[PDB]
């Protein structure tokens, strides 16, 4: 994994030596190249996972999430370049500088083998979004929304140090590959319980689980363009990820705690869609579309089957995608008219055609549209709910109607009707913009032809 | 007023200097270079190159291996009455159940 | 063709009846054949014919894996890691060849049911019995393993499957 | 001139050079895990007579 | 290699071919929907030529030629079923949507996204022929959500229009409570048969139970508009008249019905799932029929007419006559294209007036139109050598001589009567009498396209039945013994409801004005199900959605539980501890009371 990582650490000096008129270019040139390196992860095995080393190690549940994340930064930069032109050269590199950290604990994250280690570079992903939020955010409550964040994050996750060095005592080792050979079952008992807590509520905080959210409208609306994408697409993939690899160790006692979580998940799931279809902002409208999908993320994982791991990993790279890409779009048209109001700017449809056809496409992958990838993970929960139990069909349903129910409201509001009169600074869409757009959109198309490549180790 | 503080700025076009501007930089020349990076390297390299290198990636899942294995298993199990699939993963002879 | 195993997929002999008309009427669907003949199936062809020779000019192999047997996990100590390991590796790929049997003896099924039409009911009782035991066994063998499944886990089934069949016999003799 | 220009565009280096020292790191980290080479149930073979080994 | 395989594939090929020239000159250019009918045309002969080759040898084949995905022991592949019903479904649409086309080259001139048009209805083409031949469960839900995107684009075509909006999300509102249904078959269909394709689902499900099949019936009922689920149909209207003809009332909402139709086995070993199949077309039917006999707009009259045709063959797949299904789902997709043809070349004519009260003197007005309307009518009512007499005659009596719920049946008869009541009111109100159109005559049909388009969707109209009923062959017994009055009952109704509904429309030439009755408010008003089931459920769900999930929970008591109150207690502990006055007398004493409590406490 060296060749992905020392190429970010020489990512830093290109940023801080660059000159001020080239940092962007040189960015986003390298990052494009190193996610073409890092495309190699996806060569996987069919029955080991890839050892690299004694520290780092790639499955095929680790490549689809490092290359999203390689993908997903020169993203980062274009809308960072669009938002921050009268910045000074030093807060430009600076904001490099974070990305560039983020997307290096992110990797580390995903590569690591060992407990502790992940806990360790999972819990330093805090920081450059922290800085990043509070510092390039545009609002007031962006302080409070990083508190809000570090503080839930932080309560759920000192349970699970805790839980990992109490497991390093008891059993020797926290290497992933020893804790799966050597699982031994987890007895009935008020102390495996609470162990089952720490780790489960540490990670369901990460995800978020419904009722430990509101970190994430309150962070994803107030943050930054750039910091809005990486939260979305990646750092909430940071609890599904942990509780596939967790969930290893806490058998047989998980399908005797999953009940309250999967209660929570599955009704939150229905009242968040409930609340998308009632938003007066757009930029919550979108962080409450991505707690219902990881709340149907959580469902999967909590049931625990080789068919809903599969849909929960497709799931939550489709989702990635797509958040991504409706948070640029929301970023485009804050752009255009400084204000989040979804019914401010209207007629958008007839003022910028390719914006309307970008925006259709988005709100189409957002609700499961087969072929798509979306659509793919979401029948594979869904139907892994439904052996489960028969009555997650009827909750399924439910939450699918209103999916598409919010979808087509917030297409139709920013896109149909007639355009707002006042509003006469609505510049044609640039080719930046565009590009981007492009480049969220066509991968997910790609993948939907290959879907066997985000499909997890499970396939 | 309490404060001496600048008042709010007018929003800036990049279309008012550079009619023909991509949206990446105030300079002409920085910004079509920076277009044509991207581009070229995003579109070009990475999705057509990693697309194609994706679709030609070498079957180490054993896809066609394990298909290839399961017909002469079943060619073999066929040809002399076996069952095609076996009741037991393991031998009972090789497990010692306690009493 | 010799592509496939004629064993391995199964397929009645054809009977095509010989055309009888009873019309001085031209046949369209004749007629409409002999040109498709004409105009598609000789130049694809000749197409194929061509790049075939190519290919004969350049021939290479490629050649199939051979796994050799390994110890499994009942022979596998306690906590040997590395035994553990190619036990584990072992019951993986078995677990794999085993789909694949399930697959085959699936699609050997769907064909047929299409093959035998509207008498699939009868016809094809032969290839739903294969399913029916296939899928029996393959059940009996990954039913309820979960999604970290493993060759201790399974082992640990297969305990308790022989646990309650020795139980059944000693009540069923006593 | 040359030597404005290398001034400028010598940072394009560090990626690729960054990149072939991950390789070269990568290398050195495989060398040193050759603890079972050739030496697996699995795949354990007799040496061609004109290797010394099985994998690098 | 047979013909078959290849050329039902490059049929489809085909039908895709212009999608790939839409980033083009010619797409730039006008030449851009006279380019996608001349495919289409292409495509119905290139299809038309595997239908000689079933009607002679009855050859059916399967095409799974890429493999998607291997899910462990599920196998997903691009699989096309070409039977008969693909075989025989694909050249009608096709026809039928050539026909369109050149209906909307003359209609649709002055429209400045024509391109973007054909481009919508092509790629509407293209979902339903997926939809129509696909072969196994995911790749139909492809087609399933294809044509529903399609509609939903197509609807709210003008996108300035509130209602257009609205009618296009209340579209797919019920048809993803119809998706909810299939979702559910899927899921049972996977878990319990270990396949999502049809020849493993027949194979295995030897008797087929009622939570599949009854997830496939709320599919097809949300997807072909009937009771419960029909109002999104009629508010369709919405879209412009080629979306209408092509769309909705011939092609797309029969989608349902073809899927009931593709599970017939399964229907055939249910019992329970027909009689609920029989009694709600039998509703659908008569409450449509009963709704559209007062309507005044054409187009909505037109749309009762397709959903009660609709209830209809859901009443045939009832009583388990799968085949008399699909033959009715051909005729009326040529008839009712036809009549959607006609009203929209009077709704141009007449300067985008869609009132019958407004129109009038249209039988000399508009000859080939008017004869055109009148073949149709005649057609849908069942005229005794028509093209629908092959399909409803036959579905009546198979109705009437089977073992049927009596309500169903009765309410059959008594559709079969108000559809001719509602074909009597659109001929009397739109073409005889006086005109009522504003005094400025465009009147001016002589256009060779509609013409053409009319032509050949005429012809069709009077002897494709006769020649599609001798070439199939026996799907089923007949009928050949049956009383005389039981094999004239669809005859009698049917003239029954022509003489009611002509005596009582001509009674409003008296100079004798009435208050509506409560009867008439009821059926004019749509039975008042849209009002109360689009004001009160909507409502209550909205409202909960902010007053309770939004505000009550997520930003009250999510709040005042976890983060509200532990800072709460976090500043008042740290309040009462820095509230010191920095006294050393009393932190002293402080210090006194900790050494006595350490050294008694503490051993
Ligand atoms: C390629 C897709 C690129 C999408 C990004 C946008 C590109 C763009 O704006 O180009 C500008 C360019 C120029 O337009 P313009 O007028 O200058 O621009 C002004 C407006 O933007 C003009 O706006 P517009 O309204 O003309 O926009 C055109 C188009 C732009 O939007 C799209 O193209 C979006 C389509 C995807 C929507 C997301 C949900 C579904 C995702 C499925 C992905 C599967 C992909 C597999 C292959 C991937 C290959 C990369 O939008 C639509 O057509 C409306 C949405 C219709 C979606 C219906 C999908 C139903 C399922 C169909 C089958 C799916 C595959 C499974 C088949 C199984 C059996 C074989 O657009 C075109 O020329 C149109 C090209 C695209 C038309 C649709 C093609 C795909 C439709 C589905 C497949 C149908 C079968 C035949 C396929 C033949 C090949
Ligand atoms: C909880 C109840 C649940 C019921 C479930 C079952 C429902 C079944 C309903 C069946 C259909 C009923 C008739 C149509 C109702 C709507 C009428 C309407 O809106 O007309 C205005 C509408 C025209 O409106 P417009 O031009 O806009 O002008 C506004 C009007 O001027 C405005 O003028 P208007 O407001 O004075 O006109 C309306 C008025 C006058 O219009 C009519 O009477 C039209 C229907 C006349 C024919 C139906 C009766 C006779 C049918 C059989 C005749 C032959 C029998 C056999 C004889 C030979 C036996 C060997 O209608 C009535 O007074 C009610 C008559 C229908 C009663 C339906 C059953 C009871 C409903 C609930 C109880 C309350 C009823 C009283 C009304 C409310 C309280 C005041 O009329 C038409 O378009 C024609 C309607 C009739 C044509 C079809 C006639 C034949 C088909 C139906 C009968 C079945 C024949 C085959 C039987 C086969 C058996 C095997
Ligand atoms: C002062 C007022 C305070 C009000 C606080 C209200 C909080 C409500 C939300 C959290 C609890 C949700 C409970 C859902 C109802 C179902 C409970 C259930 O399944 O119980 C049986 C389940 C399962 O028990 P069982 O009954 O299935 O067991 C039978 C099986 N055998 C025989 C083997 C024993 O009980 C548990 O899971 C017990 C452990 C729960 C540990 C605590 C975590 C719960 C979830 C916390 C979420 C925190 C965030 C959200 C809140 C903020
Ligand atoms: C057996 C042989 C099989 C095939 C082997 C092929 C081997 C090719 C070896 C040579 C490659 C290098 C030379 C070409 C590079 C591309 C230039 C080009 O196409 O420009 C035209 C295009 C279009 O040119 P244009 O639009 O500027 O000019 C049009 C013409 N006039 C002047 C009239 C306007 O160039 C661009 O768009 C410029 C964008 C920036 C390019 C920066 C290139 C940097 C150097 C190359 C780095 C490549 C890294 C790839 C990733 C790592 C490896 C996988
Ligand atoms: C303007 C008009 C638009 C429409 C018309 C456009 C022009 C016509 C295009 C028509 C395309 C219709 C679909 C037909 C596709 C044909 C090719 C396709 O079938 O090939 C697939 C190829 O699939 C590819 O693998 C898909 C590439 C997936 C790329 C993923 C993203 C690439 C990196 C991007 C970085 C972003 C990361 C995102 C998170 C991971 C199938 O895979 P496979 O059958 O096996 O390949 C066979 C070769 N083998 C046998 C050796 C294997
Ligand atoms: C299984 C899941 C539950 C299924 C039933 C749940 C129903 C929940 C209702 C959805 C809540 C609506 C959220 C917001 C939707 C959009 C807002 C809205 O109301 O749309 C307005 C729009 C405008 O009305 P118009 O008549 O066109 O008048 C226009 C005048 N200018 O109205 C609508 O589109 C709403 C239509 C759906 C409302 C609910 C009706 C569904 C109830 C029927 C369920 C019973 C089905 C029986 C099954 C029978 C087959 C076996
Ligand atoms: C009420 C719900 C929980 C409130 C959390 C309040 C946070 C501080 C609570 C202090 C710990 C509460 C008791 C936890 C149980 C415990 O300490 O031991 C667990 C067990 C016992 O070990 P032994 O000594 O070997 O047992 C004897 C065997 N012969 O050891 C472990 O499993 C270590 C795991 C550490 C878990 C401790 C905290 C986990 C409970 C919190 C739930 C999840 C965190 C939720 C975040 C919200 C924060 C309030
Ligand atoms: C002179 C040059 C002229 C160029 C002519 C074009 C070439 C025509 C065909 C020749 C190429 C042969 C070919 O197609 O290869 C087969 C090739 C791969 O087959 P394999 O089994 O992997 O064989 C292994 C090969 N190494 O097949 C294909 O790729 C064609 C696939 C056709 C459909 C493409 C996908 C359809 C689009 C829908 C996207 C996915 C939808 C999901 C489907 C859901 C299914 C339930
Ligand atoms: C196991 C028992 C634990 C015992 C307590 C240990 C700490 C537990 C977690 C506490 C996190 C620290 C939160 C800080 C509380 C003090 C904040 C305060 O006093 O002010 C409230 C302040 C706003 O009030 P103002 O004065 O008007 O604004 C100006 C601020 N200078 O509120 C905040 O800004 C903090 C809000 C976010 C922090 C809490 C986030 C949710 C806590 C995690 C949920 C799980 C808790 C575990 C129990
Ligand atoms: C008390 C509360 C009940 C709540 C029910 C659910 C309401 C919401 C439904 C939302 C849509 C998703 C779920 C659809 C369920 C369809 C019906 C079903 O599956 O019922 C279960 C059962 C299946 O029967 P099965 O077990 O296969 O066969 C042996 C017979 N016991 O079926 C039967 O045995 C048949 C029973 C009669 C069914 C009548 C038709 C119901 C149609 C519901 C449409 C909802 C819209």
């Amino acid at each position: 994994m060296l060749k992905i990582i020392i190429p970010t650490t020489m990512l830093l000096p290109m940023t801080w030596m660059s000159k001020h008129n080239m940092i962007w270019i040189n960015a986003t040139v390298h990052s494009l190249l190193i996610s073409l390196i890092s495309l190699s992860l996806l060569n996987q095995l069919g029955e080991n996972s890839l050892n690299f080393s004694l520290t780092f190690f790639s499955d095929s549940l680790s490549a689809p999430l490092l290359v999203l994340t390689t993908w997903l930064l020169p993203l980062m930069l274009m809308a960072s370049q669009s938002h921050l032109s009268k910045e000074t050269t030093t807060r430009k590199k600076l904001y490099i500088t974070m990305l560039i950290l983020l997307q290096l604990f992110l990797i580390m994250t995903f590569t690591a083998t060992e407990l502790i280690l992940f806990y360790i570079l999972f819990e330093a992903t805090l920081v450059p979004t922290l800085i990043i939020i509070t510092r390039w955010g545009n609002q007031t409550e962006r302080l409070n929304a990083g508190l809000y964040f570090l503080f839930y994050t932080l309560a759920g996750s000192l349970p699970l140090l805790v839980a990992l060095v109490y497991i390093q005592n008891t059993t020797g080792s926290l290497n992933f590959l020893i804790i799966h050979y050597w699982s031994h079952p987890l007895s009935n008992s008020w102390s495996n319980i609470f162990m089952w807590l720490a780790c489960i509520m540490a990670f369901m905080v990460k995800m978020p689980l419904y009722g430990l959210h509101l970190w994430l409208p309150k962070a994803h609306v107030e943050a930054p363009i750039a910091g809005s994408m990486v939260l979305a697409a990646v750092l909430l993939k940071l609890g599904g990820y942990g509780m596939m690899r967790i969930t290893t160790i806490l058998n047989p006692l998980t399908n005797y705690m999953a009940y309250p979580f999967l209660m929570l998940s599955m009704w939150g799931m229905i009242m968040t869609s409930s609340i998308c279809l009632r938003q007066t902002d757009l930029k919550s409208l979108i962080a409450y579309s991505s707690v219902s999908h990881m709340a149907l993320v959580i469902v999967a994982i909590m049931i625990q089957t080789p068919w809903s791991f599969m849909g929960a990993t497709a799931l939550m790279i489709a989702h990635g995608l797509t958040s991504s890409m409706l948070f640029c779009l929301a970023n485009t048209n804050y752009e255009r008219v400084h204000s989040r109001t979804m019914i401010l700017a209207r007629g958008l449809q007839t003022l910028l055609p390719l914006m309307a056809t970008w925006w259709l496409v988005a709100s189409l992958t957002n609700l499961a549209l087969p072929p798509s990838i979306n659509l793919i993970g979401e029948l594979f929960i869904i139907t892994a709910s439904f052996s489960w139990s028969n009555i997650t069909i009827i909750l399924m349903g439910m939450n699918m109607m209103i999916t598409a129910l919010y979808s087509l409201y917030m297409l139709i509001t920013t896109q149909r009707g007639k355009y707002t009169h006042h509003i006469n600074n609505i510049k044609p869409s640039f080719t930046r913009e565009n590009a981007l757009m492009a480049l969220h959109i066509l991968p997910l198309l790609l993948l939907t032809l290959n879907p066997k490549m985000i499909l997890g180790p499970l396939y | 007023i309490r404060l001496q503080e600048d008042p709010d700025p007018e929003d800036e076009n990049l279309y008012e200097k550079n009619p023909d501007s991509h949206g990446y930089d105030k300079d002409p020349i920085v910004d079509l270079w920076n277009m044509r990076v991207v581009f070229f390297f995003g579109f070009s390299i990475v999705l057509v190159l990693g697309s194609t290198f994706v679709a030609y990636l070498p079957d180490y899942r054993m896809q066609e291996w394990a298909r290839r294995e399961a017909e002469r298993l079943v060619k073999y199990r066929e040809a002399n009455g076996l069952p095609l699939m076996e009741s037991n993963c393991f031998d009972p002879n090789k497990i010692q159940l306690p009493e | 063709p010799d592509s496939w195993d004629k064993d391995v997929y199964p397929e009645p002999p054809r009977r095509t009846p010989a055309p009888a008309p009873q019309t001085s009427l031209p046949n369209p669907v004749t007629y409409l054949t002999k040109i498709f003949d004409l105009l598609v199936d000789r130049p694809v062809t000749l197409a194929r014919e061509f790049i075939e020779q190519q290919h004969a000019k350049n021939r290479y192999y490629y050649y199939h894996r051979e796994f050799r047997r390994v110890p499994d996990i009942t022979e596998c100590e306690e906590k040997d890691i590395l035994c553990m390991f190619e036990a584990e590796m072992q019951w993986r790929r078995d677990y794999k060849v085993d789909q694949e049997i399930v697959n085959i003896i699936q699609e050997r099924l769907k064909a047929c049911q299409q093959r035998e039409g509207e008498s699939y009911r009868q016809n094809c009782a032969k290839e739903l019995e294969q399913f029916t035991q296939v899928s029996k066994a393959f059940q009996d063998r990954y039913s309820d393993l979960g999604a970290h499944y493993s060759a201790r886990k399974c082992l640990a089934k297969q305990k308790q499957r022989m646990l309650a069949e020795r139980k059944a016999a000693k009540e069923a003799a006593a | 001139n040359v030597l404005q220009i290398v001034r400028d565009h010598w940072v394009h280096i560090l990626v690729p050079v960054g990149f072939v020292f991950g390789c070269y790191l990568d290398r050195r980290s495989d060398e040193k895990l050759t603890a079972f080479r050739n030496k697996s149930l699995l795949f354990k073979r007799e040496l061609r007579p004109n290797e010394e080994v099985t994998w690098k | 290699m047979n013909p078959f395989a290849s050329l039902t594939l490059t049929t489809l090929t085909i039908l895709t071919i212009p999608i790939m020239m839409s980033n083009s000159n010619i797409y730039k250019t006008n030449l851009y929907p006279n380019y996608v009918k001349t495919t289409v045309s292409y495509a119905f002969t290139l299809s038309l030529v595997p239908l000689l080759m079933f009607m002679h040898t009855g050859q059916e084949m399967i095409i799974s030629n890429w493999h998607w995905m291997t899910l462990q022991t599920v196998e997903l592949s691009l699989s096309f079923k070409m039977d008969y019903f693909s075989v025989m479904f694909i050249p009608v649409a096709l026809f039928v949507t050539w026909s369109i086309m050149e209906f909307s080259m003359w209609y649709m001139h002055s429209d400045p996204f024509i391109n973007r048009f054909f481009k919508y209805l092509l790629l509407f083409l293209i979902t339903m022929m997926i939809l129509v031949t696909a072969n196994n469960l995911f790749q139909l839900f492809i087609g399933w959500e294809g044509v529903g995107i399609m509609s939903f684009l197509l609807i709210g075509w003008w996108h300035g229009r509130t209602d257009a909006n609205t009618a296009a999300l209340q579209a797919i509102l019920y048809n993803r409570i119809g998706d909810i249904g299939f979702v559910l078959s899927m899921a049972w269909f996977l878990t319990h048969s270990n396949a999502w394709d049809l020849q493993q689902i027949f194979m295995l499900n030897n008797e087929c139970p009622n939570m599949p099949l009854i997830g496939l019936l709320l599919a097809a009922a949300g997807k072909s508009a009937q009771f419960g689920l029909h109002p999104w149909l009629p508010s369709a209207m919405e879209g412009p008249t080629p979306v209408s003809a092509l769309l909705h009332s011939s092609t797309m909402v029969v989608a349902g019905v073809f899927l009931l139709i593709r599970f017939y086995p399964l229907m055939e070993t249910n019992k329970l799932v027909q009689t609920m199949t029989l009694c709600l077309g039998a509703i659908t039917t008569l409450f449509t029929a009963l709704c559209a006999i007062t309507q005044n707009d054409i187009k909505k009259i037109v749309a009762f007419s397709t959903s009660s045709q609709l209830g209809l063959m859901m009443v045939t797949i009832g009583i388990n006559q799968p085949h008399l299904a699909f033959l009715h789902i051909c005729m009326h997709a040529f008839f009712k294209a036809m009549l959607f043809m006609c009203s929209g070349s009077i709704i141009h004519s007449l300067n985008d007036e869609q009132d019958i009260r407004k129109m009038g003197g249209l039988y000399k007005a508009m000859p080939f139109t008017t004869t055109a309307l009148i073949i149709g009518s005649l057609a849908l009512t069942g005229m005794p050598y028509l093209t629908g007499f092959y399909s409803k005659d036959l579905i009546i009596e198979a109705v009437n001589m089977s073992y049927t719920n009596a309500w169903a049946l009765l309410m059959t008869l008594i559709a079969t009567s108000l559809t001719a009541a509602y074909s009597t009111r659109i001929i009397f109100f739109a073409f005889l009498g006086k005109p009522r159109f504003p005094p400025l005559v465009l009147i001016n049909e002589n256009n060779p396209l509609l013409i053409n388009s009319i032509k050949r969707l005429l012809i069709g109209s009077i002897f494709a039945g006769f020649i599609i009923s001798n070439n199939i062959p026996p799907m089923t017994v007949p009928n050949t013994t049956m009383p005389l009055y039981m094999k004239m009952t669809a005859l009698i109704v049917t003239i029954m409801g022509f003489m009611l509904a002509l005596e009582l429309n001509n009674t409003t030439y008296y100079l004798k004005f009435k208050y509506p009755s409560q009867t008439y408010k009821f059926s004019n008003m749509l039975g008042y199900y849209p009002s109360i089931m689009h004001r009160l459920p909507t409502y209550h769900n909205l409202s909960m959605s902010q007053k309770s999930a939004s505000s009550l929970l997520d930003l009250i008591w999510l709040e005042t539980i976890l983060p509200k109150t532990t800072s709460f207690i976090q500043m008042k502990m740290s309040i009462m501890v820095s509230n010191q006055k920095g006294l050393i007398k009393l932190y002293f004493l402080s210090f006194l009371i900790t050494i006595m409590i350490s050294m008694t406490l503490f051993n």
